[PDB]
C-alpha cells in the first residue's frame, strides 16, 4: 500500500487531472520541471504515493494521460505543468469519441485500451507495493465515460486485488456539452456500480450552483467550477500523501466508508469556499449542503460514515468538541447502528493561499437524489428513444439501456432502505 | 488524420465549390498554385512532394461548361485535372437522367476517382456531398453517388449541403419533381444534410447587402461564409472543435430527422457583441431556410462561433437564450445546446460584399419548423402530379410511375415524423 | 485481620490478610485443524476471486459480440444497398429499351404502310 | 448538347430556312462568304451550334436544302447568301408535289429521301453531341407537309433520341396556294403530333393580318410575311446562339415547356411588330415589350391567347434593359392577368435577357407559349378540313396516289383529339 | 532461570513494547547500546558474546513504517534483525485479512523466530503477548498466533497486555467487530489477560497530568508502569508473582474469567503516603479498564507495592479502608488482599510527563464489574451486525458470517459466566 497509479481520461478528466497535479505538486514543492525545492520535509515523506523516483533528483508523477482524441494532450502539455509528466505516458488516438458512451465503450476505445494498458503495466511494475489506481472523467461524454469505465474493467480483471477509485464529474444541463449526457451517464452508472470501490461524485450540478449562488458568479465557465474540483481532491488525498496518526491508504478508507458493496459513492465537501475562518465555522460549513460537490441535501437523508480533514494549526480539542457537537445536535441525519461513523483526522500543512481548511467525504444517502436526477433525464429521453440510432448503430442492444436503469434505481432503493432502517 | 473528401456535383455544387475552396485557401494563406509560406487543414488539403496543397475533392458535372471555368479560371492548377470530372450531356433538368441514362456513363470513373481520394487518408471521418435539389445532376447523379458510395465504404459518415429551390432564380419547372425523387433516394443513405433555401439566401443579400438583384456569385459567397464556419472547426485547432461524428450525434435525434437549419450572423454590408450575434440567430429573418421557428419546436441548437469570442460571453448569451418562452424545446430534450468557438476571425473575399467581422456565428439547429419548408415543396410537387404533368419526361428514360407516388408517400411519412417527434 | 507470611526475597517481601474467611467451603484445535479451515479460508478467497473474473471475462465476451454485431449490420446495409440499386438499373434499363423498341416500331409499321400504299397505286 | 442539324423542305421551307440563314448571319457577322466580320466575341461563342467550321477562316450554316421542284433552290443560291451554302447539301428533284401531301410523303418524296438522308447522316456523325433537328417546311403543300413529315419519321428512326424540332408554317385561305391545303395541313398535324418534340406554330392567318391590320399592307407578300417569320425565328433560337444563365438547349425547352407529350405546338409572338426595312424612329419600354408582347396582336398564330390559359410561358427579351424592370414588369403582367394561367403548375413564366438585340431595334421581345387557345387554330383547319371531306371533294387526288379514305379519317379523328385535351386541360382545376 | 519471552503484534503491540523496552532498560541499567556497568533480568534479557544485553522480544507488523521506527529508534542497538518481522501490507484493519490471509502467509516465519528464542531458554515460563483488540493485525493475527503457541508450547503459560478500544483514539469503525472477533478465538488459548481501556488511559493523562490531547507516547508512557509493576517482581527477587504461573494462581479461579482489573497510583504531573495510594487503588478514577466494582464481586485482590513501603503502613492501610468501605468478595472465596512490596523504585523516563515518586502501588483484581467492559463491545456489535454492516469485508478475505455469530454467542456466554459467579 505505497503507490497509486493515476489516469485521467477524455477532455474533462485530463482537464481536472492536470489542474489536480498543478495544486498538489505546490503542496509538497515540485516546480514543472521536476525538482523539489521545498522547505519541509513533511512535504517529502510520502511523496512516492504519487511521484515516481527518478535519476537526477526529480520527481515524475505517476499519471497516465489518455484520450481519443488529440488535442486535449496538447492543451496539457502546454498548459502550465506540461512539461512535469512523462512524455511516454501519453496516450492518444486519432478520431475522437463523437460524445458517444457506446465509441468509447466498445469500438473506438477498445482500438486504444490495450495501447494504455501498456503503459498501466508498465508503471505497475516500477511498484514497491501498489496501493490501487485513481481514475479522473467525467461520465457526460463518450471518452472518459465509455473508454474510461471499459478501462476500469479491464483494469480490474487484472489486478482483481487492487482497490479502484475513480473521481466521477456528473453532467448538469447547466454546464452541458451534448445532448446526450443522460444516456452517457447513466450507462457509465452502472459500470461504477459493479466495478469500483470508491467514487467521489463531483456533481457539475452543484459546482455551478455554488460559483452562482455563493461565489457570486453570474456566468460560472469551467475555470470556475475546476477551482472547486482541485480544491476538493487536494483535501480528500491529504491523507495519503501527508503523515499522519491513520497510515491512510484506498484500502482503508473504503473499509471503514463502505459498509455495503455497492454503496460507495461519496459526497465531497469543502470550506471555505473561494472564488479564483474559525473552528466552529469550518465544522459547521462542512455539514452546510452549500459546501457539498455532489447536488444533494445531506438534511434530506441520514449519513452512514463521515471522514473529515483539517488542514492548518488549530487545536485538534477544539476541533473535536466541534464535531462532536455537531453529530449531537443533528443526530436525526447521522445512521444509529454504526458506532463512530465520524473520523477526524488533522494535517499541519494548509493548502495554498489558505490558512485553514476542512474537507469532507460523506457516505450520504441523500446521494440518491443525484441519481434520481440523472435517472429523471434519462427517462425524459429514452422513452421517446431521442438519439437511440447512434448507440444501436455501434452495436448496442436496448436492452442495456434499461438493464443500467434499472441497476441505477436499484441503487437508489438501496439508498432509500438504509435511509428507513432503525435500531 | 481525420481526412474529410468533398465531393461537388451539377452546376450549384460546383459552383459553390469554388466560392468554398476559394476561401479555404484565404483562410489558410494557400496561393493558386497550392503553395504556402496548426497543421488541421490537412483535413481538407493533401500535399505532394513539392510542397503543393491539393484539396481532397473532387468536382462532378455531366456538362463541361461550368467546370471548363475552374479548368481555365483562377485555381486551375489548385486542383489535378484528374479531380475535375465531365461529361459531355447533362441531365436536362432530369432527375431520371442524372440517376440512370446520362448517369450510369460516368459513375464508375467518379468513385473511381473518390477511391484513389480515400486511399489517401489515414482517418477518413467521412465525406460532404455539395448538389442542388432541382437540377437534374444535382438530384439523379447525387443520389446515384450515395446510394454508390454506402454501397462502397458502408455506414461511412455522409453529409450533405442541399440548395433548396427558389423561383427567383430557377432553373427548370420540374424542379419540384426532382427535389422529391432524390430526397426519397437520398434518405437512407445520408446520415446529415444542411439545407439552404435559395429564396432565404435571396432575400439576405436584399436586405443586409443592399443587393438590387442578386446573382449566383452573390448567392454563392454568403453560402460560402456558412459552409466555412461548418469545417472551420474541422480546418482549424480551436477552444472548442466539433468533428463530424459530433455534428451527427448532437444533431440528428432520428435517422430520419436529419435536416438542420443554418442561420448566420452578423450579415453587414461591407462590432456586434457575441449578445447580439446570438440573439440574432434566432431572428426568423438570418435563416437560410424560410420557416417559423416560433411555430416549432427545437430538438438541438449546434452554435459554431468563430473569431474574437470568449467562452464566459458564449455561456451568458445562450443563458439568456434559455429563458426566452419564445423559444421552445420539446420534452424528450434535457438540454439540445452544443457549442464550437474556433478563433480564427472569419475571412471576407477583397472584391466581395460582405464586411469584415471581428466575430461571428452560424447556429444549426434541428427544429420540427422546417418541416413547413417540406410542406411547400409536397405541394407544389402535387400541383403538377394530380395532372402527371411533365412526367412522360421521366417515364421515357426508364422510370415508373411508381416510383413518383413511392417517393411522394416516403415525403407524407416524413412530415408525419415531425409531428409525432413534435409531441409531448 | 489475620496476617500471614508469604516469602521473603532479596528484593522484597510478600504476606496475605485476610478480613473474613469464605463463607461456602470449597469452590463451586490441533495442527491440522488450524491448517484446515486456513486452507478452507484460502480456498473460498480464490473461488470468489474466480467468480469475479469469470464474469469480467462474460463482459469481455459481450464486447466482441457487440464490436461483432456492429461489423454484420454494416455488411448488411452494404449488400441490401448492392442488391437494390442493381434491381433498379436494370428495371430502368429494360424500361428504356422497351419504350425506344416500341418507338422505333410503330415507325416501322408506317414503313410497311407506306409500301401498301405505292403498291396500290401501280395496281 | 452543341450542334443542331437544320433541314428546309419545299418553297416555303426554303424561302423561310433562307431567311433564317440572312438574319442569323448578321446576327453573328458572318457574310455571304462564309467569313467572319464581326466585333464582338460572343457572336463566335456557341456558333458552333448553327455552323460548322470550314477550313479557310469560313463558316458553313449545318443546313439541308431539299425539294422536289428544282427550281425553288436556284432561286435560293441566286438570292441573297446563295453562296454560304455547303453546294453538296442541295437535294432537288425534277418535279414538285403538285401541293399533294400523298406526293410528298408517299410517291415522289420517297423516291429522294434517302438522298436526303444521306447529307443528314454526314452532317450528323460530324456533329461532337448532337442536340437534334429544325426543320422549316409549310403545311398546306406537297413537299414541306408530305416529305418533310416523311423526312422526320426517317430521321426519327436513325437518331430517335435526340430532340426533333419543326417551324411548321399553318395555310390559310386568305394566302392560299390550293382548295386542298386543309387537307394537307391536317395529313401533317398527325404526323407532327406523333414525331415531334416541339412545333412552332406560324400561321399565315395571323401573318396576313399583321400585316393587313397593323402593318396597313393593303396587299402583303411573302416577303411581307417572311419578315415576321424571320423575327419570330431569330427570337426563338437567341437562347440557343448565345450565352446566357439557362445554358438553354432544344431538350431543356421541351423538358420545361411540354406538359403532356402531344401538347407540343407553340404560340410564338414578338413585340415589337414591324415592316420590312423600316427604320424605327422610336424604341420600345420594357412595360410597352412586356404589354404588347401578351397582346393577341402579336401572336403568330391566329388564336386569341385570353380565350384559354397558358400551360407555360418562355420570354426572351434583347437589348439594353433592366433586368430588374423586366422582372418587374413580367411579374406584374402574371399577378394582373392571372386567370389566363393554369394554377396547377408554379413557376410557369420563364425569363430571359440577351443584351445583343436584333438587327434595326434597340429593344425587342420574343414570345414562346403553350397556351390552350392553340386550339383555335386546330378547329379553324378541322372545319376547313370536313367542308371538303363531307363531299370527298379532291380526294381522287389523293387515291390516285395509293391512299384510302380511312388515312383521312384516322387524321381527323386524331386532330380532334387533340382539340379534346387542350379542351381537358383548358377546364382542368387545381 | 525462569525467561519468558514478549511477543508484540501490530502498531499498538510495537510502540507500547518500545516504551516497556525503554523502561525496564532504565530500571536495570541497560544502555541504549546494550551494554550494562540481582540477576533476575536475565528472565527478560539475553546475552551476546560482546556483553550486549538483548530483549527477549519478537515484533510483528507487517507496515514498514513502524517497525522502522525499532530499527532507527534511540534503542535500536538493543535488537537484532530476526526479531522484527515486517511485511508490505497490513491487514487494512480487517481481522479476517490478518487471521486468515497474512496468518496463513507469516505464521511459520513468526513462530521460527520465536522458536529461535525459546532455544536460548534453559526454563521458559512462557509469553507475554502485546496488542490491539481493535487493529487487524492486532486481533487477527494475534489469535492465530495464539492457537498455534498452544500447540507448540502446549504446557507453557501465556499472559496478554490489550488494548481496549476507544473512540477518541481509534483507527476504525469495524473496531468493535475485531474485538469480539479476536477474543473469541483466543479465550481458551489465555491464561490471563490485562486489559487496558485506551479511554481510561487517555482520561487518566487528561486528570492527572493536565495534558489537553494526549498521545500514543503520553498513553504508552503511562501503559508502560503498569506493565512495570506487573512485570518487576519477575525481573528483579521480588517475592509476589515470581512466575508467570504464579498469576493464574493468585488471580484466576476460573479459566475463562481470566480478565483481571489494574488500578495504579499515584500518577503525577512532571510525596503521597502509603494509606493515600492505598485508597486511590479503590477509586474508579484510576483503573486501567472503565467498570464499576460497586456493581461486582472480587474473585482474588493482590496489592503490588514498589519502592519505599513499610509492612505495617500497608496494614495500616488496608485496617482503615475494611472499616468504611464494603468490599463484596464472592461467597466461596476469601475477603483478603495479597501484598506484595518491590524495593526496587519506580522510574519514569527522564524527560516525560510523569514524576519521579517515591512509592507507587499497583492493585490487580479479578473483579466481575469488568464485564460491563464486555457489555458495552457486545452492544457496538450488535448495532453493526444487525444489518450486517461492513461483513462483506470479512467474507472477502474467506472468513464464513456464521464465524461473527458464532464468536458474538461466545461472548453471550462469557457475560452469563460473569453473571453467575457474581450472584
Ligand atoms: N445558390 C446557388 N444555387 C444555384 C447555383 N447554380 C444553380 N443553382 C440552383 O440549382 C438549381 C438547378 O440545379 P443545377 O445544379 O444548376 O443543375 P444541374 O445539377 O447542373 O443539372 P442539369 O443542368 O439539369 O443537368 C436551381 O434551383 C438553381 O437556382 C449557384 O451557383 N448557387
Ligand atoms: N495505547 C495505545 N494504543 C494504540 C497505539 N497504537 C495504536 N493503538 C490502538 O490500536 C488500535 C488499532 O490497532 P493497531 O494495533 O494500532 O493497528 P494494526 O493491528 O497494526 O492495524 P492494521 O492496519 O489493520 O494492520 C486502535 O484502537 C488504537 O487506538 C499506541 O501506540 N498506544
Ligand atoms: C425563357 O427563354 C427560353 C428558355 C429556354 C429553356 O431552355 C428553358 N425554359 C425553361 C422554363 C420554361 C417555362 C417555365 C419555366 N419555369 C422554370 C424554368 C422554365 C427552362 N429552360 C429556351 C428558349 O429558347 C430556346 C428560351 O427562349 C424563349
Ligand atoms: C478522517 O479523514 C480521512 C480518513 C481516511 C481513512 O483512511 C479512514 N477513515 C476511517 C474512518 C471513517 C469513518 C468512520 C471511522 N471511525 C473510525 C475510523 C473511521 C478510518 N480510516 C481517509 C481520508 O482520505 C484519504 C480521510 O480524509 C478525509
Ligand atoms: N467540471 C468540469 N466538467 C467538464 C469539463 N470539461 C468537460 N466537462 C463535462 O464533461 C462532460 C462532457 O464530457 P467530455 O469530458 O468533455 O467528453 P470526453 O472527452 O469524451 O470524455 C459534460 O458534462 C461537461 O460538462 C471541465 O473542465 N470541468
Ligand atoms: N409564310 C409563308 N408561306 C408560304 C411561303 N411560300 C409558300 N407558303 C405557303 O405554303 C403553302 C404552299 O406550300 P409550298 O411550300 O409552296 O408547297 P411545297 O413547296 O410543295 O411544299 C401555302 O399555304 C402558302 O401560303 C412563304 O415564303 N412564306
Ligand atoms: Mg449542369
Amino acid at each position: 500500500m505505497r503507490e497509486i497509479v493515476h489516469i485521467q481520461a477524455g477532455q474533462c478528466g485530463n482537464q481536472i487531472g492536470a489542474k489536480f497535479w498543478e495544486v498538489i505538486s505546490d503542496e509538497h514543492g515540485i516546480d514543472p520541471t521536476g525538482s523539489y525545492h521545498g522547505d519541509s520535509d513533511l512535504q517529502l515523506e510520502r511523496i512516492n504515493v504519487y511521484y515516481n523516483e527518478a535519476t537526477g533528483n526529480k520527481y515524475v508523477p505517476r499519471a497516465i494521460l489518455v484520450d481519443l482524441e488529440p488535442g486535449t494532450m496538447d492543451s496539457v502539455r502546454s498548459g502550465p505543468f506540461g512539461q512535469i509528466f512523462r512524455p511516454d505516458n501519453f496516450v492518444f488516438g486519432q478520431s475522437g469519441a463523437g460524445n458517444n458512451w457506446a465509441k468509447g465503450h466498445y469500438t473506438e476505445g477498445a482500438e486504444l485500451v490495450d495501447s494504455v494498458l501498456d503503459v498501466v503495466r508498465k508503471e505497475s511494475e516500477s511498484c514497491d507495493c501498489l496501493q490501487g489506481f485513481q481514475l479522473t472523467h467525467s461520465l457526460g461524454g463518450g471518452t472518459g465515460s465509455g473508454m474510461g469505465t471499459l478501462l476500469i474493467s479491464k483494469i480490474r480483471e487484472e489486478y482483481p486485488d487492487r482497490i479502484m477509485n475513480t473521481f466521477s464529474v456528473m453532467p448538469s444541463p447547466k454546464v452541458s456539452d451534448t445532448v446526450v449526457e443522460p444516456y452517457n451517464a447513466t450507462l457509465s452508472v452502472h459500470q461504477l456500480v459493479e466495478n469500483t470501490d470508491e467514487t467521489y461524485c463531483i456533481d457539475n450540478e452543484a459546482l455551478y450552483d455554488i460559483c452562482f449562488r455563493t461565489l457570486k458568479l453570474t456566468t460560472p465557465t469551467y475555470g470556475d467550477l475546476n477551482h472547486l474540483v482541485s480544491a476538493t481532491m487536494s483535501g480528500v488525498t491529504t491523507c495519503l500523501r501527508f503523515p499522519g496518526q491513520l497510515n491512510a491508504d484506498l484500502r482503508k478508507l473504503a473499509v471503514n466508508m463502505v459498509p455495503f458493496p455497492r454503496l460507495h459513492f461519496f459526497m465531497p465537501g469543502f470550506a471555505p469556499l473561494t472564488s479564483r475562518l474559525t473552528v466552529p465555522e469550518l465544522t459547521q460549513q462542512m455539514f452546510d449542503s452549500k459546501n457539498m460537490m455532489a447536488a444533494c441535501d445531506p438534511r434530506h437523508g441520514r449519513y452512514l460514515t463521515v471522514a473529515a480533514i483539517f488542514r492548518g494549526r488549530m487545536s485538534m480539542k477544539e476541533v473535536d468538541e466541534q464535531m462532536l457537537n455537531v453529530q449531537n445536535k443533528n443526530s436525526s441525519y447521522f445512521v444509529e447502528w454504526i458506532p463512530n461513523n465520524v473520523k477526524t483526522a488533522v494535517c499541519d500543512i494548509p493548502p495554498r493561499g489558505l490558512k485553514m481548511s476542512a474537507t469532507f467525504i460523506g457516505n450520504s444517502t441523500a446521494i440518491q437524489e443525484l441519481f434520481k436526477r440523472i435517472s429523471e433525464q434519462f427517462t425524459a429521453m429514452f422513452r421517446r428513444k431521442a438519439f437511440l440510432h447512434w448507440y444501436t448503430g455501434e452495436g448496442m442492444d436496448e436492452m442495456e439501456f434499461t438493464e443500467a436503469e434499472s441497476n441505477m434505481n436499484d441503487l437508489v432503493s438501496e439508498y432509500q432502505q438504509y435511509q428507513d432502517a432503525t435500531a | 488524420m481525420r481526412e474529410c473528401i468533398s465531393i461537388h456535383v451539377g452546376q450549384a455544387g460546383v459552383q459553390i465549390g469554388n466560392a468554398c475552396w476559394e476561401l479555404y485557401c484565404l483562410e489558410h494563406g494557400i496561393q493558386p498554385d497550392g503553395q504556402m509560406p496548426d497543421d488541421s487543414f490537412n483535413t481538407f488539403f493533401s500535399e505532394t512532394g513539392a510542397g503543393k496543397h491539393v484539396p481532397r475533392a473532387v468536382f462532378v458535372d455531366l456538362e463541361p461548361t461550368v467546370i471548363d471555368e475552374v479548368r481555365t479560371g483562377t485555381y486551375r492548377q489548385l486542383f489535378h485535372p484528374e479531380q475535375l470530372i465531365t461529361g459531355k450531356e447533362d441531365a436536362a433538368n432530369n432527375y431520371a437522367r442524372g440517376h440512370y441514362t446520362i448517369g450510369k456513363e460516368i459513375i464508375d470513373l467518379v468513385l473511381d476517382r473518390i477511391r484513389k481520394l480515400a486511399d489517401q487518408c489515414t482517418g477518413l471521418q467521412g465525406f460532404l456531398v455539395f448538389h442542388s435539389f432541382g437540377g437534374g445532376t444535382g438530384s439523379g447523379f447525387t443520389s446515384l453517388l450515395m446510394e454508390r458510395l454506402s454501397v462502397d465504404y458502408g455506414k461511412k459518415s455522409k453529409l450533405e449541403f442541399s440548395i433548396y429551390p427558389a423561383p427567383q432564380v430557377s432553373t427548370a419547372v420540374v424542379e419540384p419533381y426532382n427535389s422529391i425523387l432524390t430526397t426519397h433516394t437520398t434518405l437512407e443513405h445520408s446520415d446529415c444534410a444542411f439545407m439552404v433555401d435559395n429564396e432565404a439566401i435571396y432575400d439576405i443579400c436584399r436586405r443586409n447587402l443592399d443587393i438590387e438583384r442578386p446573382t449566383y456569385t452573390n448567392l454563392n459567397r454568403l453560402i460560402s461564409q456558412i459552409v466555412s464556419s461548418i469545417t472551420a472547426s474541422l480546418r482549424f485547432d480551436g477552444a472548442l472543435n466539433v468533428d463530424l461524428t459530433e455534428f451527427q450525434t448532437n444533431l440528428v435525434p432520428y435517422p430520419r430527422i436529419h435536416f438542420p437549419l443554418a442561420t448566420y450572423a452578423p450579415v453587414i454590408s461591407a462590432q456586434l457583441s457575441v449578445a447580439e450575434i446570438t440573439n440574432a440567430c434566432f431572428e426568423p429573418a438570418n435563416q437560410m431556410v424560410k420557416c417559423d421557428p416560433r411555430h416549432g419546436k427545437y430538438m438541438a441548437c449546434c452554435l459554431l462561433y468563430r473569431g474574437d469570442v470568449v467562452p464566459k460571453d458564449v455561456n451568458a448569451a445562450i443563458a439568456t437564450i434559455k429563458t426566452k418562452r419564445s423559444i421552445q424545446f420539446v420534452d424528450w430534450c434535457p438540454t439540445g445546446f452544443k457549442v464550437g468557438i474556433n478563433y480564427q476571425p472569419p475571412t471576407v473575399v477583397p472584391g466581395g460584399d460582405l464586411a469584415k467581422v471581428q466575430r461571428a456565428v452560424c447556429m444549426l439547429s434541428n427544429t420540427t419548423a422546417i418541416a413547413e419548408a417540406w410542406a411547400r415543396l409536397d405541394h407544389k410537387f402535387d400541383l403538377m402530379y394530380a395532372k402527371r404533368a411533365f412526367v412522360h419526361w421521366y417515364v421515357g428514360e426508364g422510370m415508373e410511375e411508381g416510383e413518383f407516388s413511392e417517393a411522394r408517400e416516403d415525403m407524407a411519412a416524413l412530415e408525419k415524423d415531425y409531428e409525432e417527434v413534435g409531441v409531448d | 485481620m489475620e496476617v500471614i507470611e508469604l516469602n521473603k526475597a532479596t528484593s522484597g517481601q510478600s504476606w496475605e490478610v485476610i478480613l473474613k474467611p469464605p463463607s461456602f467451603d470449597g469452590v463451586p484445535p490441533s495442527l491440522e485443524e488450524i491448517q484446515k479451515k486456513l486452507e478452507a479460508a484460502e480456498e473460498r478467497r480464490k473461488y470468489q476471486e474466480a467468480e469475479l473474473l469469470k464474469h469480467l471475462a462474460e463482459k469481455r465476451e459481450h464486447e466482441r459480440e457487440v464490436i461483432q454485431k456492429a461489423i454484420e449490420e454494416n455488411n448488411n446495409f452494404i449488400k441490401m444497398a448492392k442488391e437494390k440499386l442493381a434491381q433498379k438499373m436494370e428495371s430502368n434499363k429494360e424500361n428504356r429499351e422497351a419504350h425506344l423498341a416500341a418507338m422505333l416500331e410503330r415507325l416501322q409499321e408506317k414503313d410497311k404502310h407506306a409500301e401498301e400504299v405505292r403498291k396500290n397505286k401501280e395496281l
